[PDB]
């Protein structure tokens, strides 16, 4: 899953960049995609801060 | 030794035989005529029935797929950079990305970064 | 005699499989893994390229 969400937020980078999409929904994207990872994150391990 | 060949000729000795007998069953043959036909229209007919026959695993496929498509954007930007001595873009570029990072002992940053490389997180917290 | 001949194979036939069920997912696992960090790996490559 890391591995997928790396690759992900670069090669969504450039589509956005082409379709002229401004900063705000370039950001709430990237804060959309982070939220998912960390609450799936949850379940897969306690996260304990080790 | 001669023994050990047994096997190898009795298994070949199979193929001389059938290779006598279609001599024979072509040369009993004008036959020829009704039995092309047969073949002529049963390969129609089975043109027709082959043309109407016609976690992790999943991450993974996805890794593979977005690698290529990460490969191939790097690609074909790779190639304006080629041209940098030329183009005048990337130099008009070059002025205001040196203009805008004005706001070096290149080895001197690595042995920096290095020294704390593997505790960063840990000194952050 | 034969019917408690019978009994005795009857177990191992059962123990066999029970046994053989647990290498075969030790084996997977461990193939999954390599495979996993290999993967993790070609991202940070990308990454660094990028």
């Amino acid at each position: 899953a890391l591995a997928s969400f790396q690759l992900g937020l670069q090669n969504t980078a450039q589509q956005y960049v082409n379709s002229g999409k401004t900063p705000e929904e370039f950001n709430v994207h990237v804060q959309q995609q982070t939220n998912q990872l960390l609450q799936e994150a949850g379940a897969q391990g306690l996260n304990l801060n080790d | 030794m001669i023994w050990m060949f047994a096997a190898a000729a009795a298994q070949m000795i199979q193929g001389g035989l059938q290779y006598a007998q279609d001599a024979k069953n072509q040369r009993r043959q004008a036959d020829q005529k009704y039995n092309e036909a047969v073949r002529s229209a049963s390969a129609r007919q089975i043109t027709e029935i082959n043309t109407q026959r016609s976690s992790v695993e999943q991450n993974l496929q996805e890794v593979g797929v977005q690698l290529a498509a990460a490969e191939g954007n790097l690609m074909q930007n790779a190639e304006l950079t080629e041209l940098s001595l030329d183009s005048s873009v990337m130099n008009t570029v070059d002025q205001a990305r040196n203009s805008i990072r004005e706001l070096t002992d290149w080895a001197a940053t690595g042995s920096a970064v290095g020294q704390i490389g593997t505790s960063m997180v840990a000194n952050k917290l | 005699k034969d019917w408690q001949a019978w009994l005795g194979s009857v177990e191992h036939s059962r123990n066999t499989a029970n046994a053989s069920y647990q290498d075969l997912n030790l084996k997977r696992a461990a193939v999954l893994q390599e495979q996993s960090w290999g993967a993790r790996g070609n991202a940070a490559i990308a990454d660094f390229v990028t």
